[PDB]
């Protein structure tokens, strides 16, 4: 989508996988900032905002 | 900016009480090892207060 109207999902209800995520090689930036992008999988969450 | 005083971002560990970590060797953020060379998930742990 376009950046004025950005598409928003809902990720809940379900076991996340952040480990794949965080270990692909093809993302140009991986910068968070409330969490450590190693205890993502250890953490839990109500939702995730995409 | 006074860039003289740093500290540690990156660190595999907790310390101990008392103890002093002036090890300038590299950190491996990622999947991929570094190798003491900077990179993709390759950081410096020392980084300076602005």
């Amino acid at each position: 989508a376009s950046v004025y109207a950005w598409n928003r999902k809902r990720i809940s209800n379900c076991v996340a996988d952040y480990s794949v995520l965080y270990n692909s090689a093809s993302f140009s930036t991986f910068k968070c900032y409330g969490v450590s992008p190693t205890k993502l999988n250890d953490l839990c969450f109500t939702n995730v905002y995409a | 900016g006074n860039y003289n005083y740093l500290y540690r971002l990156f660190r595999k560990s907790n310390l101990k009480p008392f103890e002093r970590d002036i090890s300038t060797e590299i950190y491996q953020a990622g999947s991929t090892p570094c190798n003491g060379v900077e990179g993709f998930n390759c950081y410096f742990p020392l980084q300076s207060y602005g």
